[PDB]
Formats: C-alpha cells, structure tokens, sequence
C-alpha cells in the first residue's frame, strides 16, 4: 500500500521524542510487527499495539522538506512539523517559518545581521508571499492592509515567557518607525522601550518555571495621522494576576 | 501455444502430471513470457487451491481462459525506459542493478552479476542500455 | 477577569489581527541549540499542532499546473500530453488518483487532500518499479528457451 | 477569617489602582498633540500555561487563550473562503471547528466560574463542596469535563 520496503517512518524515542526508521520488509496486512533500522544500522522489530492495530507516522519525501511554509508538507503531523523546523533552524540558521497565516519565531539566543536598514528596505512595499518569512513581512502587511481597507490593525504576539515576544514587538515598531516619515523629537520607539523596565517591575514576576514572567496582557497602540506617519502611542493593560 | 511434447519434457516421471510450481517454467518453455504475478493469478482463479500437481488438460484450460493476457507476452520486441531522462542512452550500473534487483519481481544479485559478465562499462560507470537489452534478448 | 477579557476581545474585534507565535527551543539559553522535548511542549501549548491538525482535514497541499507538470511529465503516456498544459494535468491526475473527492481543480492551482502528493511520489517510484518487471520477464523467457 | 479576606481585598484593590495610575502617567509621555486617524496595536500576551499542579491562575490563563483561539479560528475560516473564491472552488467544503462549548463550560451560568462565585457567597462553602457541585452539575452531562 504505502508501507513498502525502503519507505521511512517515525517511531517514539525517550531521547529525541521521535526517531527515524526504515522498513526492512513490506508490511503485510494483519502482521503483528514491523522490521526496522535505526541510526546505527539494522537492528529492531517494532511491535504494533493490538487494541488499535495502528501504524507509526510516515516521513515526507525529501523534495518537500525545508520549505518556507509547513502546510506544503503532504504528511502533516507532529514529527513532520518538528523535523522540518529543526533542519531550518540548525542546518540553515533560519528562525522564521510560516504555518499558513501564522509566523513561527524560534529564539536563536545569538544576534543576527537580519534586522538592519538594508533588509528593512528590501521588505518595504513587497507582498508577504514573495519574500522570505520575517517579523518585518508581518509588519509590512499590517501597514498595507491599514490604508487598503481604512482599518486599524492588531499584531498578536504569543508564546511562553522568554520565547522572545518582547524582542518581536521591538522590531515590528522599528519597521513602522522607519517606513513612515519619522517624527523629530518624538522618535516614538525610544520612549516606548524605556517604558518596559517600569511595566516589568509592576507586571512581571518570578514563577516556578520562569525567572521573569508577565502576569498580564500589554497592548501598545501605535498612532498614525491622515498622511500615515508615526505620531504617538497608547498603552492598554488587561488580565492582571491580582 | 499448447504443446504436449513440451509438457512431456516437464513430466519427467511419466505420471502425467507436473508440479504446480513448475507452471511458470512450462509456460516459458512453450513460448510465453508471463510475470510470476500473472502465473499466480492464473492458478488462483481456479480452485486448484489444494492441487499439488497439474495434468496437461488442466494446463490447457488455463491457457485457453487466459490466452489474451498470455499472448500479450509475446508481442513486445523493443523496450524503453524512464530511467535516463537526459537521453544520454546510458545508465549507471548502480541504477541498472537497482531496477533489476530492488524493483518489481526482483532478480537475485547472482543473476544480475551473470548478465553483466562481458558487458562493457565506461569510466563514468555507465552501460549502453540499448546494446545491453539487445544482447540479453537477441541471443 | 471575565470583564477584562470581554473588553480585550471587543478592542481586538474592531481590527484585523496578525499572528506571531514565539518558541523557546532550549532551556539553558544556548545559541542555535534545539531540544525536541522542549520544542514539542512549546508547540502543543501554543495551538500550533492543533491548528495544523485542522488544516490537514481539508485541502492543504497546493501546486500550480506548471509545477505539477514539471515533476510528473514522466508519469504521462506520450500521447496524453496536449498543447494545453493545464488540461493535460486534468486528464493525467484523473487516471493516477481515482477517487475524485481527493482533489479539486482551481483557476491557477490544484488543491490536494493530505497524503496525496506523497502518493504521487509513491506512484512515481512504483512506475520505475513496474518498468523492471516488464524487462525481467522478457529476459527470463529468452534464457529459458536457450536452456 | 473575614478580617483577613478584607485586608487582602484592600491590598489587592490599592495595587490595581496604583498599577492603573502608572499606566495613565506613562501614557502622558507617549501621547501626541497631533490628531490620530488610525492605529496598529501590538498585543504581548501569554499562551496555554500547564504545570504539574494547576490552579486558578492557570485556569484563568487558559480561559483567555480559548477566547483568543476562537477569534483566530474564525479569521482563518474567512481567509480560506477568500482564497477558495479566488480559484472558483465550492466554498462549502471547509469544516469549521467550533470551541464555543468549552468557552460556555467555563463562563456560562451553571459553568465552572459561576458555581465558584456561588460557593463563595455561601458562609459554609469549601473547595470540596464546590468540587462535588461541579461533578453533580457537569460530570457525564458534558464530554469536555472529566474527573
């Protein structure tokens, strides 16, 4: 059917969550076991659970692996997403990937030369689909749909504490500042960034699993005039841990 | 293409019957080039389920039932690939062995090693597959 | 909490929303190091794997007629190739994947169910696979008549 | 016990108002004298929070996430319809996965928050009596609730 010899699957692992295996023999319907090979060479028999008779999840063919969107993948399931994101991050140093209309951002911990003025100009005025995935691409789309529809925009940044949500917001603001005909004395980014140590003191705390964790929602509204230029900002707070 | 004389060269024993597992070689001694799959399908579409041997009448009935499919296995005279897309006319000995031993009804490596005796191989490691197909069939 | 939550949703439903999901890949602040145990936990509690679980129900795999034609030109019979290349793809796909709920034909793209492009790569393998049987059978009749 | 609950209520009230006051005055340094036309807001917010011992704080976080994920589910559904229309495909081939019954179990009358708020004005209520009230009301009358 599809589980032929030399087709490859993912099996559970305690060390890497999912490990790669290849079928030594063709699966025959009503078999109890598969015959596999691992990262040394050709060892294991894999038992099939007798109450479900289910089969371990298939590996995508290599012509579809590495892609800029995850929805491109034909076998779209947990180890496929995990493996695809791993090779882009480790092998190619790529920290941004789409998932349809969702940008996934993986924290690199290192500082990368992908946030300068030259890169900002390259995203400027382009379509989202026609450029490599970036926090800048999401910012451009918000600026564009604003004047296209006469409609205010919300960039929703979510994730665990320490995943880089605050850093993602910092670069979205620099994009909006640079592209919009800059205000002189305002320089609004700098004033908003100086508000972070204040908000972190009264709104963030140490938890069992994190040293600095925000226990509220923070909404910074970036205000634009009828010639589309940065003029000010407004902070709203919600959902505080009383 | 029935032939009683050919049956009698495969009935060794003079019993009148040959083993059911010698059916594919009797078809390919008569003429016909059938698959091992087609041979199994031909046996499986008769309730020869428990039959250990076949008589010449049984073999005659099967060839008459399946005459059309079996005759299609002596029409071909040429043989294209679907390897080679460049149209170089060459294929690597590695690909050629892989198509023979991995794919389909899988020849043994020893049979492939027999077929590549005398067969020229260049310094790239490729063989003229047109000459190689002619040398296997024409001979 | 309920009152603040409604007030937030009202503010966010007056807008068009854009989505960034941030992921921590390892616990120790290590440069470009991925931990699979950490990464899988991060993705589940972020809605990513569940959103993907929904997406795979419909037609996630989308190829243009030009892309489909390029990879699969080999699977065609030489006379099923036409001057129109869009119409050629229509004819070929509806004789390689039989169930017609498995894909839909748009203006500029083909929309495929999950696992179907994988099946196309499988029958691309199976065609090379079935080509051998054809040659092998010819050799094994030749050599038997010689024997 | 009523004096202690009131002391804590006062400490919590003063902090909430002082927190608001700092936000109002931080806003006065970030305000513009030029009249606004439009805005782009950036929302910095948590995700699903799951530890090995989960309490009220986690329940509130996950409740907020269910409200946000619902808006996301609707937004994706609208965008899929627009893309489907651009290619001329039947637009009734997209299954919507509602999460309103989960939101209702949390926030409707006779829901988890409501029964909690009821037990909290009883002068002999407890966590144990609340737990039994949850079982009597919901267990096996809803499939999103287990014990």
């Amino acid at each position: 059917e599809l589980y032929t010899k030399y087709a490859r699957v993912w099996i559970p692992d305690p060390e890497e969550v999912w490990k790669s295996a290849e079928l030594l023999k063709d699966y025959k319907p009503g078999d109890k076991v598969l015959q596999l090979r691992l990262e040394e060479g050709k060892d294991l028999e894999y038992c099939l659970d007798p109450k479900t008779k289910e089969l371990p999840p298939l590996r995508n063919p290599d012509i579809l692996v590495g892609e800029n969107d995850l929805t491109a993948l034909s076998y779209l399931h947990e180890p496929a997403v995990l493996h695809n994101l791993k090779v882009r991050f480790i092998d190619s140093k790529l920290i941004y990937t789409y998932c349809g209309i969702v940008l996934v951002a993986i924290n690199p911990y290192e500082q990368l030369p992908i946030y300068g003025e030259d890169i900002i100009n390259a995203y400027s005025g382009q379509n989202m689909g026609d450029m490599d995935p970036h926090i800048f691409a999401v910012a451009e789309e918000a600026y564009k749909q604003m004047a296209r529809d006469e409609r205010n925009q919300s960039i929703i940044v979510s994730g665990e504490s320490g995943a880089g949500k605050t850093v993602s917001a910092k670069y979205a603001m620099r994009y909006f500042a640079t592209v919009s005909g800059s205000a002189s004395e305002a320089n609004v980014e700098e004033k908003v960034l100086a508000s972070n140590p204040i908000m972190e003191s009264i709104g963030n705390a140490k938890t069992t699993r994190n040293d600095n964790s925000s226990r509220f929602g923070k909404y910074i509204e970036i205000g634009f005039d009828k010639r589309y230029r940065i003029i000010g900002a407004n902070m709203r707070t919600y959902l505080l841990e009383k | 293409a029935e032939f009683k004389e050919a049956f009698s060269l495969f009935d060794k024993d003079g019993d009148g019957t040959i083993t059911t597992k010698e059916l594919g070689t009797v078809m390919r001694s008569l003429g016909q080039n059938p698959t091992e799959a087609e041979l199994q399908d031909m046996i499986n579409e008769v309730d020869a389920d428990g039959n250990g041997t076949i008589d010449f009448p049984e073999f005659l009935t099967m060839m008459a039932r399946k005459m059309k499919d079996t005759d299609s296995e002596e029409e071909i005279r040429e043989a294209f690939r679907v390897f080679d897309k460049d149209g170089n006319g060459y294929i690597s000995a590695a690909e050629l062995r892989h198509v023979m031993t991995n794919l389909g009804e899988k020849l043994t490596d020893e049979e492939v090693d027999e077929m590549i005796r005398e067969a020229d191989i260049d310094g790239d490691g490729q063989v003229n597959y047109e000459e190689f197909v002619q040398m296997m069939t024409a001979k | 909490f309920r009152n603040s939550l409604h007030l937030l949703m009202e503010t966010l439903n007056a807008t068009t929303p854009h989505y960034v999901r941030c992921i921590k890949p390892n616990d120790f602040k290590f440069p470009f190091t991925f931990d699979e145990k950490r990464a899988v936990q991060q993705l589940r509690a972020c809605g990513v794997l569940e959103t993907i679980r929904i997406s795979a129900a419909g037609f996630p795999s989308r190829w243009t007629y030009q892309e489909f034609f390029s990879r699969y030109r080999v699977l065609m019979k030489q006379k099923d190739v036409l001057s129109d290349r869009k119409q050629t793809c229509k004819n070929v796909l509806e004789k390689l994947i039989l169930d017609k709920d498995k894909y839909q034909f748009g203006k500029t793209k083909i929309f495929f169910r999950a696992g179907q492009v994988a099946y196309l790569e499988k029958i691309r393998a199976d065609k090379l696979r079935a080509a051998c049987i054809r040659i092998q059978k010819t050799i094994r009749g030749w050599l038997m008549r010689k024997k | 016990l009523h004096a202690i609950n009131a002391r804590d209520a006062l400490a919590k009230h003063i902090y909430a108002n002082l927190f608001n006051w700092i936000v109002d005055h931080v806003n006065k340094a970030l305000h513009s004298t030029v009249k606004q036309h439009s805005f782009i807001g950036v929302l910095d917010i948590y995700g699903f929070e799951t530890f090995e011992i989960n309490s009220f704080e986690q329940f509130c976080i996950n409740y907020a996430n269910e409200k946000l994920q619902q808006q996301f589910n609707m937004h994706v559904f609208k965008l899929e319809q627009e893309e489907y229309m651009k290619e001329q495909i039947p637009w009734t081939l997209i299954d919507f996965y509602d999460n309103q019954p989960c939101i209702n179990l949390i926030e409707a009358k006779m829901g988890v928050l409501d029964l909690l708020d009821e037990e909290c004005k009883m002068p002999k209520g407890s966590d144990d009596t609340w737990a039994q009230k949850l079982y009597n009301t919901h267990l096996n009358k809803c499939a999103l609730f287990e014990k």
